[PDB]
């Protein structure tokens, strides 16, 4: 069982940059590929990025491959995501998960309580 | 002694007048000639939306509504009853046992005289229709009757068949003369109505799951006495038990039955209708002011 | 008004050998549209049908249990049913029910029910 | 061992009960289990005075009557219980224990083989009611149930009311039917019953004492041993003492409750009520052949 | 936050236990995590006696009990189970719920420690066997297993069998050993168990209708907080309504699936059953001092 | 409904580190309905629970003043509890009561009681 | 020939408690094995609680529990027993009774029961 509370959200500008942070608890966090995923207001729910174990895998949606980076620390238990070059179309509340492995048929197993992002024109 | 008057939509032999009737025989027998219960099916008072109107302006005292309906005076109630949103029953029933659920429920009571007493499953609605329905391909140009409610015209539209608002008294006759091509409605209710007699094919759509609250009139129940108040909550809940349950066993007994009555019976792939849905939930949350879909979905 | 409310009367601790006259007074619906019917049951028991009497006292029905010993007895102005019973013994110890039916039935139950009243006869 | 039994109108949960079972538990424990009590509560061996005739022909143990209920075997034992005549429980226990108490304690026992052991206070009367009751002009046309006893009959007369004797079995259905529009009895029987449920009014009339005798058959008695009666003797007045205790404990509290349970309490002036039984006094002592009214009332 | 435990009898698979981890669930959901339900299932604590006893000590959170069960602590209680006194659970609960029924859950509380927040439907109690059982005398020389209960010893005693008490862990051996020729239980646990695959006959006998009381701690309830109270006691109602109602089904459907794993199925007359009876019922009255048998059946 | 009816025996003076083996006889109610507890008072002070043992004799309790030292047991044939008092002290001087309730309890009172029997050991 | 054992007794009780374990065996003759009573708690090694000769007149016990458990065998009833005093949370085990011809220290038992838990709570 893990627990995940992000940390980050904040109102930036269009073409701003934005850190976003997740604490993660529980069992062992390198057992775990993390993920972002985020929702704006009446959409589902988008994948954004996920990082391997060891971080040396990293996948990313096309909709924010070139701006977006995931990165990972496994003495601190967190992963982080840089966010730059927003614009109003990220706005949403972005969502850290967990699971055993990157999947894409399905949910992940473990969420957050989100942490809400707002770009502005 | 108290006579209570009750308005339905439903005829005689149907689940909803069944219970009504047990439910005004057991008001009799648990007070002792107290309370009586006068029943006025086949919606000689008028449609749902007339009797709830009745029953704020104390007019009438009983009438049957799913929560969804509450939409007509409460807009984000309708949220309940969108295509699909709700899957079955159980997580219908959990949307109006949450907190929004009970703003919903007190707002009904302060502002339009609506005390729901209860909330029964009357099913969920299926497709019927002149011809075969295997894919949402095959809805085009169906002339699909619906009736006097918002979300059962939307999954018409965006299914995308020609929507025909109509009284639910005049529909056997317009699948009779041909004047629809299908309806829309759950099974305990198309065998009650005979709409088989005039539907060749049933198409297990499974888009809207009705629910049934009981209401009382808030001047109504404010006249009573503590004690009639106990007795028509222990009565209202006691029916429901039965009602719910003889929908849930009629529901699994119908599609064979009707397969005895020739009629062909299509399980069309449902993922292509929750696609056209999308768009709806979308407007709604924007249109109410404050997302609400997917609240409901997850609760 | 469409049914009928019953309550009987009578229920008391008697000797074998000794005479109690049970009595139900109706209300509601016109008590002449019904058959009057009298039931006992005991625990663990069906109810044991006992007597009852046509809407105008001209049929009178008993169970062979209480033939000669029960009389049932109907008065159409005080809507009242009696069930005069006679050498009684503790076999007969049971809750009595007043029934009020439309025609006298054996295939089914009455319609309409009052409580009952105990009768307790000692040894 | 001796299994004695003990009939009583009063159901579970009243005091009257709670007395009996105590004096049960009492009986069997300082008796080691030789004597035992047998409970029939709830008037399912009759009423007091149908139980009463079971005690005098040998069929039934132990039952309870008022004072006053003896009336029906003695006549000029009822005076005791005319309205308004014995102020509270003492001066009717000093009427219990004059000369002419005995003497009707004799009476009872060698004509009717009842034995008074004991007699306890059960309460003052009170009357509730649908509509208030300010005055006596208010009783007026008053639907108020009387139990089967003369002079609870003659209050109600001599009320202006319109009597109606019925079962104490009966009493609760018959005002949620408001069959009658009152009813009258002391306060903790009215919490007991939750006749207080059903009725919106109380008036504070004060209007009878009720004493509580506790009888044992006198063919019983004289079977016992002299160990036997001792116990009886002695728990019978322990558990009598607690009794009396209960009830002036209750009827010092009763009345917020009521109260807080949003009861109408009216303290009517009993003046008129009480000027209005005047001829019947003059009536009594004339039926009895001596004058007995002035002389009780002076005790 | 706060970690309760329950234990049972019943193994994981039972529908007690599908109902409990369900129960565990809502709790889990509906606190946000505040209140937490481990299970202990399968009796590796002891029996529902064991079980009962560690609430009252207050080292045990929750449990399961039959409402007859509390026969052990209550012993007026055990009427409701008495060989077929009860007709149906509608029967069982309406004495669940009497003022008899409140007067034992009071007693329960206040002085055993013992929280009934509400009783579900387990089903009927039929009998299987080794041999067909057509008649009141095919039970005669039947080693019948029955439970570490009175009632189900009655029963075996009273149709003409020995009695053989079994822990119901055992039971299964027993059966497929041929060391007992039946045992009695209601049927959705006579599948679970799959007593059915060693029992070649079951006779209808429909005598003891079983309720299934969840039961908290009194010691632990007070240890909450009056929200984490309403959450309990209404998950709790959440999964009563559904665990009764489960059973229900199951019983109208596992007649037929017994019939096709060849088994047969008898229904005996049961008019000799109830008649054997008889002195049971009254001897009980006797035993509790007071008549309760007719009061029960009557309700 | 009918209650217990309890007799201890066996209280005598005995030396300190001796021996002594109360017993309890029970009537009326099925014995094996209860939990059989033994209860000690001295002089003024309040009910001191020394020992328990359930229905079957599986579960036992005990204080921790006698843990090791006594022991309880019980024959449902002969439907008796005993109490077996090894090592006692002076301090275990007291009046040694029997008791039945249906469970074994801690927050009040045992149902019922025996007359006590006296114990005195002496220095 | 071949022994059956089979444990009952297991609940949960407190701290200071007593419990009673009962063993019934069948099969060969009960008077011919020695009757001992195992215990492993989780995170160890099946622990040796005591055992009990022929006749009864030999006991053996482990040092953990030597004051506070006491075995006993019924050879009319065939059953062997172990009364367990003064219960700590450390006594949290599974329960086994198990037989042998005569009470080895060197190897395992060859007869065995199939367990009974035993719970205690602080
Ligand atoms: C309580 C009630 O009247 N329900 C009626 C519902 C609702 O009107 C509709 O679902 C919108 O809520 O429609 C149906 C129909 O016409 O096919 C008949 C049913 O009787
Ligand atoms: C011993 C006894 O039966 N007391 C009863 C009295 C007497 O019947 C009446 O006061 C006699 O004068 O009546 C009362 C009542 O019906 O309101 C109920 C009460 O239980
Ligand atoms: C709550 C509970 O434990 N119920 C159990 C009941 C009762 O013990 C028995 O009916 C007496 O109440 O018995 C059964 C059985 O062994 O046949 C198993 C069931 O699990």
């Amino acid at each position: 069982q893990v627990q995940l509370v992000e940390s980050g959200g904040r109102l930036v500008q269009t073409g701003g940059s934005l850190r976003l942070s997740c604490a993660a608890s529980g069992d062992t966090f390198s057992n775990y590929v993390m993920g972002w995923f985020r929702q704006a207001p009446g959409k589902e729910r988008e994948f954004v990025a996920a990082i391997s174990w060891t971080g040396a895998n990293s996948y990313y949606a096309d909709s924010v491959a070139g701006r977006f980076t995931i990165s990972r620390d496994n003495a601190k238990n967190t992963v982080a995501l840089q966010m730059n070059s927003l614009k109003p179309e990220d706005t949403a509340i972005y969502y850290c998960a967990a699971d055993h492995f990157h999947v894409t048929h399905r949910k992940y197993d473990y969420w957050g309580q989100g942490t809400q992002v707002t770009v502005s024109s | 002694a108290t006579t209570l008057k009750m308005g339905m939509q439903a005829s005689v032999g149907s689940v909803e007048y069944n219970s009504a009737k047990m439910l005004a025989d057991t008001l009799e027998e648990m007070s002792q000639g107290e309370i009586k219960l006068a029943l006025y099916p086949s919606a000689q008072l008028g449609d749902d939306r007339a009797m709830l109107q009745q029953l704020t302006l104390g007019d009438l005292d009983i009438t049957y509504a799913e929560f969804g309906r509450m939409g007509l005076a409460i807009p984000r109630a309708e949220a309940v009853m969108l295509p699909y949103v709700a899957k079955d029953f159980d997580h219908l029933r959990r949307m109006f046992e949450s907190d929004f659920g009970q703003g919903v429920r007190d707002e009904m009571l302060q502002k339009f005289n609506w005390r729901a007493l209860d909330t029964w499953y009357n099913g969920t609605r299926e497709t019927t229709s002149n011809r075969p329905l295997n894919s949402i391909e095959d809805f085009k140009g169906l002339k699909l009757r619906v009736p006097n409610a918002k979300q059962n015209l939307n999954y018409a539209k965006l299914s995308g068949a020609s929507p025909t608002p109509m009284s639910f008294s005049e529909v056997y006759l317009a699948l009779q003369t041909n004047a629809v091509d299908g309806q829309e409605n759950p099974l305990p209710t198309i065998k009650t109505m005979k709409f088989y007699e005039v539907q060749k094919n049933l198409a297990m759509t499974h888009h809207i799951v009705n629910d049934q609250m009981v209401i009382i009139s808030e001047s109504t129940w404010q006249k009573l006495s503590d004690t009639d108040k106990d007795i028509i909550q222990k009565a209202v809940q006691k029916v429901g038990d039965a009602h719910t349950q003889t929908v849930k066993t009629q529901e699994a007994e119908l599609v064979s039955f009707f397969k005895s009555e020739g009629i062909n019976v299509t399980y069309p792939d449902l993922e292509p209708f929750r696609e056209a849905m999308q768009p709806l939930y979308k407007e709604f949350d924007s249109n109410i002011g404050q997302p609400i879909v997917s609240k409901l979905a997850a609760m």
